[PDB]
């Protein structure tokens, strides 16, 4: 009845009994289980195939045929006792000769990939023969293990032993008010058990209970003379309300309630691809993910308040099929049914041509006329927005936004071109001129000033760095590295490929996007700065190279134009530490195999190619190389292009000067102290994936790329975040696993794949109504930033509202 | 009738001229009995070397004297390759058995053993080969673990004969030579494991019954883990649905399971894999049903005297009707046995002697088994008044003492997962031996140790042996 930490550790002895009996019990059961499992031999041929051969050992009584010697000793006895010395006997060797040479050689399986993949950091866990001191590793393991097997004894036990306050939960309690948890957890952490159990441990008895028992169980159980042993504050860190607490995956008055309800997409969704796991953003050294979202330029508000500044500054169609309010007007409504009639009011705006009405009865099964009533006896009341006045600035003397043409002394006064030398900072999202006093980042962050980019939110009526695109327009070939034409393209001298959007004169708009890809009359004029967009490459295949002691090389396998964009270098995109690592992973000497080329120097990124990339990877090297590669700036990402430098004739080996694009990163660490075919060629040509030989004149092998296991990592990325309701990420999957097929680069194409979506997912979108009410979230997010037309909500409005009437079946 | 118990003792030994010459450097390095003989068919083994696969068959006999081996094959890899793995198959016409033969260039050469002539190569890896196996439930199809960190999965089927090469398992699962491979019994799970320590279990599709113009790839395994050695693993193994893997560096072969793997349920697709989104997780499960555990050691067979020795593979011999036979060579002349169905036995013998101790206060009397006398009229010659109980022969002793039971604990105990099991046989090899491969005769009477000088050593039981033939 009245305990004592002995009487307790007493008891625990007896208990802890049950352990290796259990254990005795389950090994010989499973023993036992196997043996009777035994499988039956298979596939048995009906006579022995070696019935017809004698023994080979040649008699005294061969030549020139090879001969090897085995001696043979027989054995009695317990002990192997050998009956005499042995004996010796020749026998005949039969040779054969293998009929295929091995492929060249390589490490690991290259797979590929149509665009560059953000890696995480890994860690230094084996080095071929940072890192934590094996012992370590050792006896957290063995002690990992001893408290995974003690773990599902301690209720049954607690039940058994029956003391007042010796509780899983009040010993969870106890353990949390203990020093050791200073040393252990960190605040909001004791915020979170603190939710779950709080500290009131109950009457004096019951915590002078539980204090004795933690005592009496690392004494019998966490003896520090041993190896395997466990703390009970260990055991109970294991407890699946208590695990989550210490687990950081982790993605996060009307208009803060708008606010939260949007908090999922203003957090995750990517300003450049538009998925909410993609390849953008960037990797901290715990792997917690910043991803390329509005957070990063100021959240919803200062570009929803900008919408509607933008929507009131504008001073001066068909009526939806759900009993429109504009025929008609004025069941309980939930608090969900009404938030999101808040958020699409909100998002919505000052809007002509749009009202929430008709949409936000599509999203909810209910009519127009009803919302309407809604909307109007809760009378929603907007933030009344203030007349934003553009204070008057000089332009700059090296940059015309509205000639869009470079001036004088441009490359000496901004770096907007030297992409080696740039640090990566988050767009503009400042009020005010873009003036080192209202501290933007793109004036005055760097060495230099960098023009203001589409994602920056001035506009190119405000601020003289904004960058409007290029003039260019011609019948025929324009956006060329020195054209013929009057001026240059201001696109090519800052070594980036046309926007889209911004480039309305070169024919980039139709160009850039990849379902016209192979449309060669389309791509025979008008703008030729958008091949990484366009996405298309010359034919290659890999081979033998043909320099001595190289293994891989890359062939061309059509005629390729000096000047014509040839293949981009991708792969993973990995921090400085992450390479270094990766260099000690695989093994050291000048004898390495290095796919590590240099993508930002200065911001320190680099693209490894040597698991994930393309055909690129497979370039060797030559101080006459007849191609040359080129970081560019496309859409807001840095990419690696190889344009020729010669005509390169079919069948001939591509090179390039390697120069310092591939370093050595731990030795300078150390140191700051017409259809396709198969070319005609000499050196043996391999399909990329079987490695099957390949004979001059057959079809080129071109293999669609396989890009499913890359869905699925992105789609367990965002099942890992304990921060999102199942409803959240059934739909941010959904619609990420379609719009990250489409490797979405500029806004000129969502509206197109949205409205793809919507059609695709008709269905699917009403048949549960916690879809609909989160895909309204996502186009609320996506009108905040103004970045879908205003047309495309009112078609997905009939597009739903008709899917809803087919199930009415 | 104790005939079920007995072990292996050394019956024949040979060494073969040394083919990597230096001249005592060469080894054998793998060793397999053809597995598609009919039933009671003579025994026939391969073992091969670096430059030779040295084909025998074995016959019991009467005489102490005479030779049970008899080399009836002996073949040369005339190329430039070393090898170290072999595996078995059979030509899908005719039915002729079929050796492969792979090594450190990175092809697998497959003979035509009956007839020595080549079959045909299976190039396509990037580096050098370390292990074959063949699926039990499919001849045809072969895996091989490769210096280049893949698994490749190979069919000899004829509708695949213009791209043999049917699966790639690869991704990131593995990041460094990969040195043991093995099917499960069902063909579909595969293991694998090397320098990296990661064990990994993979879940292979069906294959269609017709040209792939490229492999499968598979990119992630369906467990992972490089928790349960602390060294590099050089082989593993299913043991039914349980794992059987050994590291270098720690003298034991430990079994273990993985949590809520069960061969019974349906096979995962690929797309069911988890996949790293944690790169602080050093173990990752599909399978797994307070937080788990994804697995769970259960026994450490004790291999004392490896010492820094790598590439040593055990091998257990499981078939119906017969006792599990766990057998393995160290790096100090010795090979250990293990027949699994003591553990079992001893547990009843413990139990049933614990409890005639209370219910009869100790008087209790026992009695050996395998004799004549049985519990009955071992009962008859006393009464109700005392308990007999029926120790199996085989449990010998130094009431029994306290030494007598330790040794039997130290063998057969099986309620620690960190203990250490003394082999139940230890034979002795003459001179200094390194054992790289066990392999058993279909019908277990022979056990052939291959190793380290070019050696092989012969065991037998069940021999016939009658009275000497000199
Ligand atoms: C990007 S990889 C090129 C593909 C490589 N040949 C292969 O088989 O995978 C670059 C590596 O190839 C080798 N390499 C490329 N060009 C070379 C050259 N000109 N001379 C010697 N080695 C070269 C070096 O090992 C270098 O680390
Ligand atoms: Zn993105
Ligand atoms: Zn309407
Ligand atoms: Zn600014
Ligand atoms: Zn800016
Ligand atoms: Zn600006
Ligand atoms: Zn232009
Ligand atoms: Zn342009
Ligand atoms: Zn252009």
């Amino acid at each position: 009845t009245e305990w004592t930490v002995d009487k307790i550790a007493s008891a625990l002895s007896v208990l802890a009994e049950e352990v290796p009996q259990n254990h005795s019990r389950l090994v010989n059961f499973l023993l036992e289980e196997t043996e009777k499992r035994a499988p039956q031999p298979r596939h048995l041929s009906k006579t022995d195939p070696f019935a017809h051969m004698k023994s080979k050992a040649i008699d005294a009584n061969p030549e020139g045929v090879p001969t090897m010697d085995v001696k043979f000793k027989q054995h009695s006895g317990e002990y192997g006792k050998s009956r005499n010395s042995g004996r010796r006997f020749q026998y005949p060797v039969v040779c054969i000769k293998p009929d295929r040479e091995p492929v060249p050689p390589y490490r690991f399986h290259h797979a590929e990939i149509r665009k560059n993949i953000l890696a995480l950091n890994s860690q230094l866990n084996f080095v071929p023969h940072k890192i934590q001191p094996r012992s370590q590793k050792i006896a957290k393991r063995a002690q990992a293990e001893y408290a995974a097997t003690l773990a599902p004894y301690l209720e049954p036990w607690l039940r058994k032993l029956n003391i007042e306050g010796c509780t899983k939960s009040n010993l969870i309690r106890f353990m949390a008010s203990q020093p050791e948890s200073d040393d252990s957890m960190t605040p909001q952490q004791k915020s979170n058990l603190l939710d779950t159990y709080s500290d009131d441990m109950g009457s004096p008895q019951a915590v002078r209970n539980a204090s004795m028992f933690t005592e009496a169980w690392d004494r019998v159980f966490n003896d520090q003379s041993k190896l395997r042993r466990v703390a009970l504050r260990d055991i109970l860190m294991l407890d699946k309300n208590v695990e989550p607490i210490f687990d950081n995956k982790r993605a996060k008055a009307l208009m803060q309630k708008v606010i939260d309800a949007l908090g999922s997409y203003t957090t995750l969704g990517c300003l450049i691809c538009f998925s909410h796991d993609c390849e953008h953003g960037e990797i901290e050294r715990d792997n917690q993910k910043r991803c390329f979202s509005l957070e990063e330029i100021g959240g919803l508000m200062p570009s929803l308040r900008r919408k509607w500044a933008a929507q009131i500054e504008q001073r001066q169609h068909p009526p939806c099929r759900n009993e429109c309010y504009r025929i008609h007007g004025t069941p309980p409504w939930s608090e969900n049914e009404v938030g999101t009639l808040e958020w699409m009011f909100a998002t919505i705006g000052y809007s002509q041509t749009l009202r929430p009405e008709c949409f936000v009865g599509a999203i909810l099964g209910r009519p127009c006329w009803d919302v309407h009533r809604k909307l109007q006896e809760l009378d929603l009341r907007l933030p009344p927005v203030e007349p934003r006045t553009i204070p008057k600035q000089k332009s700059l003397p090296w940059y015309d936004r509205r000639k869009k043409q470079l001036m004088s002394d441009w490359a000496d006064a901004t770096i907007t071109h030297e992409h080696a030398v740039r640090e990566l900072f988050a767009p503009c999202h400042h009020d005010g001129p873009c003036t080192a006093a209202n501290g933007c980042p793109c004036a005055s962050a760097g060495t230099h000033p960098v023009l203001c980019e589409r994602f920056c939110l001035c506009t190119a009526e405000e601020c003289p760095l904004k960058f409007t695109g290029c003039a260019c327009h011609s019948s025929g070939k324009t956006c060329l590295q020195r054209q013929r034409e009057g001026r240059p393209c201001i696109c090519v001298q800052l070594n980036r490929e046309c926007d889209p959007t911004l480039c309305k004169g070169c024919g980039a708009r139709e160009r850039a996007d990849p379902e016209n890809a192979y449309d060669e009359v389309l791509h025979s004029t008008g703008c030729q700065n958008v091949a990484l967009q366009r996405g298309a490459a010359k034919a290659v295949v890999l081979g033998k190279s043909q320099l001595e002691a190289c293994g891989y090389g890359l062939f061309a396998a059509e005629d390729i134009e000096e000047g014509e964009f040839v293949i981009e270098y991708t792969g993973e995109l990995i921090s400085h530490d992450e390479g270094v690592r990766r260099e000690h992973r695989r093994g050291d000497e000048e004898n390495k195999v290095s796919y590590l080329f240099t993508l930002l120097e200065q911001e320190g990124i680099w693209v490894d190619a040597a698991i994930y990339g393309n055909l690129s990877r497979y370039i060797n090297h030559a101080t006459d190389g007849n191609i040359m590669p080129k970081i560019m700036y496309v859409n807001h990402e840095w990419r690696i292009k190889f344009t020729a430098i010669k005509d390169i004739k079919a069948g001939e080996e591509l090179f390039f000067n390697y120069g310092d694009n591939f370093p050595n990163l731990t030795k300078k660490l150390v140191e700051r102290n017409r259809p396709l075919l198969v070319p005609k060629t000499t050196q043996p040509l391999f399909d990329p994936l079987s490695k099957v030989q390949l004979l001059p004149g057959q079809p080129l092998p071109q293999h669609p790329i396989d890009d499913s296991w890359l869905l699925l990592k992105h789609r367990d990325n965002l099942q890992d975040f304990i921060d999102l309701r199942p409803e959240e990420k059934e739909f941010l999957q959904e619609w990420d696993a379609f719009i990250l097929r489409r490797h979405i680069s500029s806004e000129q194409y969502l509206p197109r794949y949205f409205l793809r979506f919507v059609r695709e997912k008709a269905d699917w979108l009403v048949s549960k109504r916690s879809r609909g009410e989160e895909f309204s979230k996502l186009v609320a997010t996506l009108l905040a930033r103004r970045v879908l037309p205003e047309r495309v909500v009112i078609e997905a409005t009939q597009v739903l509202n008709d899917a809803r009437g087919r199930l009415r079946e | 009738d104790s005939a079920e118990w007995e072990l292996p003792r050394l019956r024949t030994s040979f060494i073969f001229q040394d083919d990597y010459k230096s001249q005592d450097l060469a080894e054998f390095f793998d060793v397999k009995f053809y597995p598609y003989s009919p039933p009671g068919a003579p025994p026939v083994f391969a073992a091969t070397s670096k430059k030779h696969a040295v084909i025998c068959r074995l016959t019991q006999t009467t005489d102490k004297d005479a030779n049970p081996c008899e080399i009836i094959q002996l073949i040369r890899d005339d190329g430039n390759e070393a090898n170290c793995a072999s595996c078995w198959s059979k030509d899908p016409i005719t039915d002729q058995p079929l050796l492969c033969i792979a090594g450190n260039e990175g092809n697998v050469k497959v003979y035509n053993v009956t007839e020595g002539k080549l079959y045909r190569t299976l190039v396509g890896h990037g580096g050098g080969i370390n292990d074959l196996a063949t699926s039990p439930a499919n001849p045809y199809i072969i895996a091989s673990a490769s210096d280049d960190t893949t698994i490749r999965i190979w069919s000899l089927a004829p509708e695949h004969e213009k791209q043999p090469c049917v699966c790639i398992l690869g991704g990131e699962g593995h990041s460094y030579d990969l040195l043991s491979v093995a099917f499960h019994d069902n063909g579909r799970y595969v293991l694998s494991a090397g320098h990296d320590q990661v064990i990994n279990l993979w879940a292979l599709p069906e294959f269609p019954n017709e040209h792939m113009e490229i492999p499968i790839v598979i990119y992630y395994p369906h467990f992972s883990s490089s928790e349960i050695h602390n060294n590099l693993v050089d082989c593993v193994a299913f043991y039914g649905d349980l794992i059987l893997s050994r590291a270098c560096h720690e003298d034991t072969i430990v079994l273990w399971r993985i949590e809520g793997f069960s061969s019974d349920d349906p096979i995962p697709g690929p797309l069911d894999a988890p996949t790293p989104t944690d790169m602080t997780k050093q173990t990752r499960s599909y399978f797994t049903p307070s937080r788990p555990a994804m697995f769970t050691r259960l026994a450490q067979f004790h291999t004392p005297d490896c010492g820094v020795q790598f590439f040593m593979r055990f091998r257990m011999y499981h078939v119906p009707g017969k006792h599990p036979i766990l057998a393995f060579a160290n790096a100090k002349s010795k090979t250990f046995f293990w027949d699994l169905a003591r553990f079992g036995e001893y547990a009843r013998f413990m139990a049933d002697l614990k409890e005639a101790q209370q219910s009869y206060n100790g008087r209790v009397v026992v009695v050996d088994q395998g004799q004549g006398i049985s519990l009955a009229q071992a009962q008859q010659v006393h009464g109700p008044g005392v308990g007999v109980v029926m120790k199996p022969a085989w449990l010998v002793p130094k009431g029994f003492s306290r030494e007598t039971l330790q040794a039997w604990a130290d063998m057969y105990d099986l309620s620690n997962p960190v203990g250490l099991i003394k082999a139940h046989r230890s034979l002795a090899i003459d001179g200094a031996f390194v054992g790289r491969q066990v392999g058993w005769s279909p019908e277990g009477e022979w056990c052939v140790v291959v190793g380290n000088g070019n050696r092989a050593l012969i065991y037998q039981r069940w021999g016939k042996e009658r009275g000497l033939g000199s």
